Protein backbone atom coordinates (compact mmCIF):
# COMPACT_ATOMS: atom_id res chain seq x y z
CA UNK A 1 0.00 0.00 0.00
CA UNK A 2 1.40 3.23 -1.41
CA UNK A 3 0.54 6.45 -1.57
CA UNK A 4 0.68 9.82 -4.37
CA UNK A 5 0.57 12.02 -1.41
CA UNK A 6 3.85 10.56 0.63
CA UNK A 7 5.47 9.70 -2.66
CA UNK A 8 5.04 6.32 -1.83
CA UNK A 9 4.89 3.71 -4.57
CA UNK A 10 2.65 0.91 -4.63
CA UNK A 11 3.98 -2.25 -3.28
CA UNK A 12 2.57 -6.20 -2.31
CA UNK B 1 -6.47 28.12 -37.29
CA UNK B 2 -8.37 28.39 -34.25
CA UNK B 3 -6.94 26.67 -30.32
CA UNK B 4 -10.11 25.65 -28.62
CA UNK B 5 -10.48 25.28 -24.84
CA UNK B 6 -12.84 23.44 -23.17
CA UNK B 7 -13.68 23.71 -19.17
CA UNK B 8 -17.10 23.09 -17.32
CA UNK B 9 -17.73 24.24 -13.91
CA UNK B 10 -19.72 21.36 -12.74
CA UNK B 11 -15.93 19.91 -12.00
CA UNK B 12 -15.69 21.75 -9.39
CA UNK B 13 -18.31 20.04 -7.79
CA UNK B 14 -16.11 17.01 -7.16
CA UNK B 15 -14.95 17.35 -3.69
CA UNK B 16 -14.75 15.73 0.00
CA UNK B 17 -17.62 16.02 2.26
CA UNK B 18 -15.31 16.38 4.74
CA UNK B 19 -14.07 20.55 4.94
CA UNK B 20 -10.68 19.62 5.00
CA UNK B 21 -9.27 21.25 1.67
CA UNK B 22 -5.74 21.10 2.82
CA UNK B 23 -5.39 17.31 2.83
CA UNK B 24 -6.82 16.79 -0.56
CA UNK B 25 -4.07 18.46 -3.22
CA UNK B 26 -6.64 17.42 -5.49
CA UNK B 27 -9.21 20.08 -5.28
CA UNK B 28 -11.30 22.32 -6.81
CA UNK B 29 -9.56 25.27 -7.09
CA UNK B 30 -6.68 23.96 -9.33
CA UNK B 31 -8.63 24.56 -11.94
CA UNK B 32 -10.03 27.49 -10.98
CA UNK B 33 -7.58 29.34 -10.49
CA UNK B 34 -6.01 28.07 -13.83
CA UNK B 35 -9.49 28.96 -15.77
CA UNK B 36 -9.21 32.51 -14.29
CA UNK B 37 -5.27 32.99 -15.42
CA UNK B 38 -6.63 31.98 -18.91
CA UNK B 39 -9.21 34.75 -18.45
CA UNK B 40 -6.95 37.57 -16.86
CA UNK B 41 -3.69 36.96 -19.47
CA UNK B 42 -6.81 37.14 -22.46
CA UNK B 43 -5.72 33.89 -23.44
CA UNK B 44 -9.49 32.73 -23.60
CA UNK B 45 -10.61 35.14 -25.81
CA UNK B 46 -8.30 34.23 -27.85
CA UNK B 47 -9.20 30.57 -28.27
CA UNK B 48 -12.73 28.55 -28.85
CA UNK B 49 -15.04 27.88 -26.23
CA UNK B 50 -15.79 24.25 -26.75
CA UNK B 51 -18.65 23.07 -24.48
CA UNK B 52 -17.73 20.01 -22.41
CA UNK B 53 -20.52 16.72 -22.15
CA UNK B 54 -20.65 13.33 -19.69
CA UNK B 55 -18.72 10.42 -21.29
CA UNK B 56 -21.45 7.41 -22.18
CA UNK B 57 -20.69 4.34 -20.17
CA UNK B 58 -20.19 2.59 -23.37
CA UNK B 59 -17.27 5.43 -24.43
CA UNK B 60 -16.16 4.41 -20.67
CA UNK B 61 -15.92 0.67 -21.47
CA UNK B 62 -13.58 0.85 -24.30
CA UNK B 63 -11.26 1.35 -21.39
CA UNK B 64 -12.29 0.04 -18.37
CA UNK B 65 -14.82 -2.65 -17.29
CA UNK B 66 -18.23 -2.50 -17.07
CA UNK B 67 -18.66 -3.22 -13.26
CA UNK B 68 -16.37 -0.07 -12.70
CA UNK B 69 -17.86 2.09 -15.04
CA UNK B 70 -21.11 1.66 -13.23
CA UNK B 71 -19.04 1.75 -9.73
CA UNK B 72 -17.95 4.86 -10.53
CA UNK B 73 -20.20 6.19 -13.10
CA UNK B 74 -23.64 5.67 -11.60
CA UNK B 75 -25.11 6.04 -8.32
CA UNK B 76 -28.30 4.85 -6.94
CA UNK B 77 -18.47 -2.88 -0.68
CA UNK B 78 -15.15 -1.09 -1.95
CA UNK B 79 -16.05 2.35 0.02
CA UNK B 80 -14.57 3.06 3.20
CA UNK B 81 -14.49 5.88 6.14
CA UNK B 82 -11.56 7.96 5.51
CA UNK B 83 -9.44 9.68 8.16
CA UNK B 84 -10.37 12.69 7.16
CA UNK B 85 -14.40 12.01 7.59
CA UNK B 86 -14.98 11.47 3.72
CA UNK B 87 -16.21 8.50 1.92
CA UNK B 88 -13.37 7.05 -0.56
CA UNK B 89 -11.85 4.03 -1.97
CA UNK B 90 -8.41 4.71 -0.41
CA UNK B 91 -6.49 7.80 1.33
CA UNK B 92 -5.48 9.53 -1.54
CA UNK B 93 -8.65 9.05 -3.57
CA UNK B 94 -12.06 10.53 -2.23
CA UNK B 95 -15.50 10.10 -3.33
CA UNK B 96 -18.55 12.40 -2.89
CA UNK B 97 -21.62 9.91 -3.67
CA UNK B 98 -23.80 12.76 -5.14
CA UNK B 99 -21.45 14.81 -7.25
CA UNK B 100 -18.22 12.94 -8.06
CA UNK B 101 -19.83 10.81 -10.52
CA UNK B 102 -20.88 13.48 -13.05
CA UNK B 103 -17.55 15.03 -12.58
CA UNK B 104 -15.57 12.23 -13.71
CA UNK B 105 -17.93 11.24 -16.78
CA UNK B 106 -17.54 15.04 -17.75
CA UNK B 107 -13.61 15.11 -17.70
CA UNK B 108 -13.38 12.35 -20.08
CA UNK B 109 -16.36 13.64 -22.53
CA UNK B 110 -14.75 17.25 -22.29
CA UNK B 111 -11.14 15.71 -23.19
CA UNK B 112 -13.25 13.35 -26.02
CA UNK B 113 -15.06 16.27 -27.25
CA UNK B 114 -12.01 18.47 -27.61
CA UNK B 115 -9.67 15.70 -29.17
CA UNK B 116 -12.31 14.90 -31.92
CA UNK B 117 -12.75 18.79 -32.68
CA UNK B 118 -9.42 18.84 -33.40
CA UNK B 119 -9.60 15.53 -35.45
CA UNK B 120 -12.15 16.09 -37.60
CA UNK B 121 -10.33 19.61 -38.39
CA UNK B 122 -12.53 22.27 -36.49
CA UNK B 123 -9.49 22.93 -34.61
CA UNK B 124 -6.03 23.64 -34.55
CA UNK B 125 -5.15 22.21 -31.14
CA UNK B 126 -6.48 22.09 -27.61
CA UNK B 127 -5.82 22.45 -23.97
CA UNK B 128 -8.51 20.48 -21.69
CA UNK B 129 -8.91 22.47 -17.91
CA UNK B 130 -10.00 18.91 -16.89
CA UNK B 131 -10.95 17.15 -13.36
CA UNK B 132 -10.17 14.23 -11.74
CA UNK B 133 -6.92 13.50 -13.82
CA UNK B 134 -7.16 10.69 -15.97
CA UNK B 135 -3.67 9.01 -15.95
CA UNK B 136 -3.36 6.90 -13.10
CA UNK B 137 -6.68 4.82 -13.38
CA UNK B 138 -6.99 1.22 -14.77
CA UNK B 139 -9.35 -1.05 -16.49
CA UNK B 140 -11.11 -2.32 -12.79
CA UNK B 141 -8.35 0.02 -10.24
CA UNK B 142 -8.85 3.57 -9.66
CA UNK B 143 -5.98 5.24 -8.10
CA UNK B 144 -4.00 8.68 -7.59
CA UNK B 145 -6.66 10.59 -7.51
CA UNK B 146 -8.21 8.91 -11.05
CA UNK B 147 -11.29 6.91 -11.75
CA UNK B 148 -11.45 6.78 -15.87
CA UNK B 149 -8.38 7.33 -18.04
CA UNK B 150 -9.81 10.30 -20.50
CA UNK B 151 -6.72 10.26 -22.43
CA UNK B 152 -7.21 6.59 -23.10
CA UNK B 153 -10.67 6.91 -24.03
CA UNK B 154 -10.22 9.77 -26.39
CA UNK B 155 -7.49 7.58 -28.34
CA UNK B 156 -9.37 4.70 -28.34
CA UNK B 157 -12.18 6.29 -29.40
CA UNK B 158 -10.26 7.70 -32.16
CA UNK B 159 -9.64 4.26 -33.59
CA UNK B 160 -12.91 3.17 -33.23
CA UNK B 161 -14.47 6.09 -34.81
CA UNK B 162 -12.58 7.81 -37.21
CA UNK B 163 -9.68 4.65 -37.37
CA UNK B 164 -6.60 6.78 -36.61
CA UNK B 165 -3.63 4.63 -37.47
CA UNK B 166 -1.05 6.10 -35.67
CA UNK B 167 -1.46 8.17 -32.11
CA UNK B 168 1.31 9.49 -29.66
CA UNK B 169 0.08 10.08 -26.07
CA UNK B 170 2.65 11.59 -24.59
CA UNK B 171 2.88 11.77 -20.60
CA UNK B 172 5.20 14.46 -19.13
CA UNK B 173 2.89 14.10 -15.65
CA UNK B 174 5.86 13.88 -13.11
CA UNK B 175 4.40 10.68 -11.70
CA UNK B 176 4.34 7.43 -14.37
CA UNK B 177 0.87 6.97 -16.17
CA UNK B 178 0.36 3.57 -14.89
CA UNK B 179 -3.07 3.19 -16.67
CA UNK B 180 -2.31 5.03 -20.29
CA UNK B 181 0.45 2.50 -20.20
CA UNK B 182 -1.78 -0.95 -19.49
CA UNK B 183 -4.59 0.71 -22.11
CA UNK B 184 -2.19 0.31 -24.61
CA UNK B 185 0.72 -2.32 -23.69
CA UNK B 186 0.26 -4.32 -26.58
CA UNK B 187 -1.17 -2.19 -29.15
CA UNK B 188 1.49 -0.99 -31.99
CA UNK B 189 -0.64 1.67 -33.28
CA UNK B 190 -0.53 3.85 -30.48
CA UNK B 191 3.04 4.91 -29.03
CA UNK B 192 2.77 5.66 -25.24
CA UNK B 193 5.85 7.57 -24.49
CA UNK B 194 5.73 8.68 -20.16
CA UNK B 195 8.66 10.93 -18.72
CA UNK B 196 8.53 10.75 -14.88
CA UNK B 197 10.43 10.19 -12.34
CA UNK B 198 11.01 6.66 -10.96
CA UNK B 199 14.19 6.05 -8.21
CA UNK B 200 14.08 2.45 -9.37
CA UNK B 201 10.29 2.35 -8.60
CA UNK B 202 10.66 4.47 -5.01
CA UNK B 203 8.25 6.74 -6.24
CA UNK B 204 4.48 6.43 -6.83
CA UNK B 205 3.04 4.17 -8.42
CA UNK B 206 6.26 2.77 -8.79
CA UNK B 207 5.42 0.77 -12.30
CA UNK B 208 7.26 2.68 -15.60
CA UNK B 209 10.71 0.96 -15.37
CA UNK B 210 12.62 1.23 -18.60
CA UNK B 211 12.62 -2.46 -19.26
CA UNK B 212 8.82 -2.33 -19.47
CA UNK B 213 8.82 -1.99 -23.89
CA UNK B 214 5.34 -3.16 -24.23
CA UNK B 215 4.47 -6.68 -25.31
CA UNK B 216 3.29 -9.45 -28.16
CA UNK B 217 2.85 -7.03 -31.67
CA UNK B 218 3.36 -3.74 -29.13
CA UNK B 219 6.63 -4.27 -28.46
CA UNK B 220 8.89 -1.32 -28.49
CA UNK B 221 5.91 1.17 -28.59
CA UNK B 222 6.05 1.80 -24.91
CA UNK B 223 8.70 4.47 -24.22
CA UNK B 224 9.49 4.92 -20.32
CA UNK B 225 11.52 7.86 -19.80
CA UNK B 226 12.16 6.66 -16.50
CA UNK B 227 14.36 9.14 -14.37
CA UNK B 228 16.49 7.81 -11.32
CA UNK B 229 19.10 8.81 -8.51
CA UNK B 230 16.07 11.04 -6.42
CA UNK B 231 17.07 14.74 -6.17
CA UNK B 232 20.65 14.52 -6.04
CA UNK B 233 20.11 17.29 -8.27
CA UNK B 234 16.79 17.36 -9.15
CA UNK B 235 16.06 17.75 -12.55
CA UNK B 236 15.67 21.17 -14.21
CA UNK B 237 15.14 22.63 -17.53
CA UNK B 238 18.33 21.39 -19.26
CA UNK B 239 17.55 17.33 -18.11
CA UNK B 240 14.06 17.83 -20.07
CA UNK B 241 15.06 19.54 -22.79
CA UNK B 242 17.75 16.53 -23.64
CA UNK B 243 15.67 14.00 -22.95
CA UNK B 244 13.08 15.44 -25.62
CA UNK B 245 16.36 15.93 -27.79
CA UNK B 246 17.84 12.72 -27.21
CA UNK B 247 14.86 10.45 -26.51
CA UNK B 248 11.04 11.92 -27.11
CA UNK B 249 11.66 13.60 -30.39
CA UNK B 250 13.18 11.04 -31.77
CA UNK B 251 11.15 8.11 -31.34
CA UNK B 252 7.95 10.24 -31.62
CA UNK B 253 9.46 11.61 -35.27
CA UNK B 254 10.23 7.99 -36.39
CA UNK B 255 6.25 6.90 -35.46
CA UNK B 256 5.30 9.28 -37.53
CA UNK B 257 1.91 9.34 -35.44
CA UNK B 258 -1.88 10.83 -37.32
CA UNK B 259 -2.28 12.92 -33.43
CA UNK B 260 -0.41 13.37 -30.19
CA UNK B 261 -2.64 13.46 -27.12
CA UNK B 262 -0.81 14.88 -24.08
CA UNK B 263 -1.09 14.00 -20.33
CA UNK B 264 -0.02 17.57 -19.67
CA UNK B 265 0.68 16.94 -16.09
CA UNK B 266 2.29 20.08 -14.19
CA UNK B 267 3.67 18.41 -11.20
CA UNK B 268 7.23 18.64 -12.40
CA UNK B 269 7.39 22.59 -11.88
CA UNK B 270 9.33 23.73 -9.29
CA UNK B 271 8.08 24.65 -6.02
CA UNK B 272 5.96 21.83 -5.38
CA UNK B 273 6.34 20.02 -2.52
CA UNK B 274 8.51 16.88 -2.88
CA UNK B 275 7.05 14.04 -2.28
CA UNK B 276 4.55 15.63 -5.00
CA UNK B 277 6.97 16.19 -7.32
CA UNK B 278 10.66 17.56 -6.28
CA UNK B 279 11.62 18.87 -10.08
CA UNK B 280 12.47 22.21 -10.83
CA UNK B 281 10.40 22.67 -14.46
CA UNK B 282 9.97 26.38 -15.03
CA UNK B 283 6.90 26.81 -16.64
CA UNK B 284 8.37 28.69 -19.71
CA UNK B 285 10.21 25.25 -20.40
CA UNK B 286 6.77 23.55 -20.45
CA UNK B 287 5.65 25.94 -23.37
CA UNK B 288 9.28 24.94 -25.59
CA UNK B 289 7.79 21.99 -25.00
CA UNK B 290 4.77 22.34 -26.07
CA UNK B 291 5.88 24.20 -29.13
CA UNK B 292 7.96 20.82 -29.86
CA UNK B 293 5.19 18.41 -30.14
CA UNK B 294 3.45 20.94 -32.34
CA UNK B 295 5.87 19.91 -34.94
CA UNK B 296 4.18 16.36 -35.05
CA UNK B 297 1.69 14.69 -36.43
CA UNK B 298 0.84 18.38 -38.71
CA UNK B 299 -0.25 20.29 -35.75
CA UNK B 300 -2.88 17.70 -34.36
CA UNK B 301 -1.93 18.13 -30.74
CA UNK B 302 -4.75 18.40 -27.55
CA UNK B 303 -3.40 18.86 -24.18
CA UNK B 304 -5.05 17.20 -21.49
CA UNK B 305 -4.77 18.36 -17.65
CA UNK B 306 -3.79 15.76 -15.10
CA UNK B 307 -1.22 16.19 -12.16
CA UNK B 308 -0.02 19.23 -10.89
CA UNK B 309 -0.97 20.65 -7.40
CA UNK B 310 0.99 24.38 -6.85
CA UNK B 311 -1.97 26.93 -8.18
CA UNK B 312 0.99 28.92 -9.30
CA UNK B 313 2.71 26.34 -10.79
CA UNK B 314 -0.02 25.14 -12.74
CA UNK B 315 -1.13 28.63 -13.74
CA UNK B 316 2.09 29.65 -15.08
CA UNK B 317 2.67 26.69 -16.79
CA UNK B 318 -1.07 25.81 -18.29
CA UNK B 319 -0.50 30.15 -19.62
CA UNK B 320 2.96 29.05 -21.26
CA UNK B 321 1.40 25.74 -22.83
CA UNK B 322 -1.66 27.60 -24.01
CA UNK B 323 0.34 30.67 -25.54
CA UNK B 324 2.25 28.36 -27.46
CA UNK B 325 -0.82 26.20 -28.72
CA UNK B 326 -1.43 29.87 -30.24
CA UNK B 327 1.55 30.47 -31.96
CA UNK B 328 2.49 33.31 -29.78
CA UNK B 329 5.88 33.98 -29.95
CA UNK B 330 7.81 31.84 -26.51
CA UNK B 331 9.95 33.64 -23.90
CA UNK B 332 13.71 33.19 -24.51
CA UNK B 333 15.21 30.61 -22.33
CA UNK B 334 17.75 31.95 -20.14
CA UNK B 335 21.27 31.39 -20.44
CA UNK B 336 21.66 29.51 -17.55
CA UNK B 337 19.46 26.59 -18.97
CA UNK B 338 21.26 26.67 -22.55
CA UNK B 339 24.16 26.69 -21.20
CA UNK B 340 24.05 23.87 -17.92
CA UNK B 341 24.61 20.04 -19.14
CA UNK B 342 22.55 17.48 -17.78
CA UNK B 343 22.93 16.23 -14.70
CA UNK B 344 24.65 12.78 -14.62
CA UNK B 345 21.92 11.05 -13.13
CA UNK B 346 19.87 12.13 -15.80
CA UNK B 347 22.37 11.01 -18.33
CA UNK B 348 22.13 7.74 -16.92
CA UNK B 349 18.84 7.70 -17.43
CA UNK B 350 18.23 8.85 -21.22
CA UNK B 351 20.86 6.48 -21.79
CA UNK B 352 19.64 3.40 -20.41
CA UNK B 353 16.59 4.25 -22.03
CA UNK B 354 18.15 4.60 -25.20
CA UNK B 355 20.45 1.60 -24.73
CA UNK B 356 16.76 -0.80 -24.53
CA UNK B 357 14.88 1.36 -26.79
CA UNK B 358 17.77 1.52 -29.94
CA UNK B 359 16.94 -2.20 -30.42
CA UNK B 360 13.32 -0.83 -32.17
CA UNK B 361 13.23 2.46 -32.95
CA UNK B 362 16.71 2.72 -36.29
CA UNK B 363 17.12 6.31 -35.42
CA UNK B 364 17.88 6.21 -32.18
CA UNK B 365 21.44 5.92 -33.24
CA UNK B 366 22.08 9.33 -34.25
CA UNK B 367 21.71 10.87 -30.26
CA UNK B 368 23.72 7.76 -28.87
CA UNK B 369 25.11 9.41 -26.76
CA UNK B 370 25.22 12.79 -27.05
CA UNK B 371 22.78 12.81 -24.32
CA UNK B 372 25.18 15.07 -21.77
CA UNK B 373 25.41 17.79 -24.06
CA UNK B 374 23.93 21.56 -22.79
CA UNK B 375 21.43 22.11 -25.54
CA UNK B 376 24.05 24.92 -27.08
CA UNK B 377 26.68 22.44 -27.45
CA UNK B 378 23.92 19.91 -29.16
CA UNK B 379 23.41 23.19 -31.96
CA UNK B 380 26.97 23.76 -31.62
CA UNK B 381 27.52 19.89 -33.36
CA UNK B 382 24.50 19.69 -35.57
CA UNK B 383 25.77 23.09 -37.92
K1 LIG C 1 4.55 10.59 -16.95
K1 LIG D 1 1.74 0.97 -26.93
ZN1 LIG E 1 -11.61 14.51 3.18
ZN1 LIG F 1 1.09 13.42 -11.26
Amino acid sequence: EGSITQGTPLKY
Amino acid sequence: FTTGLVYDTLMLKHQCTCGSSSSHPEHAGRIQSIWSRLQETGLRGKCECIRGRKATLEELQTVHSEAHTLLYGTNPSVFVRLPCGGVGVDSDTIWNEVHSAGAARLAVGCVVELVFKVATGELKNGFAVVRPPGHHAEESTPMGFCYFNSVAVAAKLLQQRLSVSKILIVDWDVHHGNGTQQAFYSDPSVLYMSLHRYDDGNFFPGSGAPDEVGTGPGVGFNVNMAFTGGLDPPMGDAEYLAAFRTVVMPIASEFAPDVVLVSSGFDAVEGHPTPLGGYNLSARCFGYLTKQLMGLAGGRIVLALEGGYDLTAICDASEACVSALLGNELDPLPEKVLQQRPNANAVRSMEKVMEIHSKYWRCLQRTTSTAGRSLIEAQTCEN
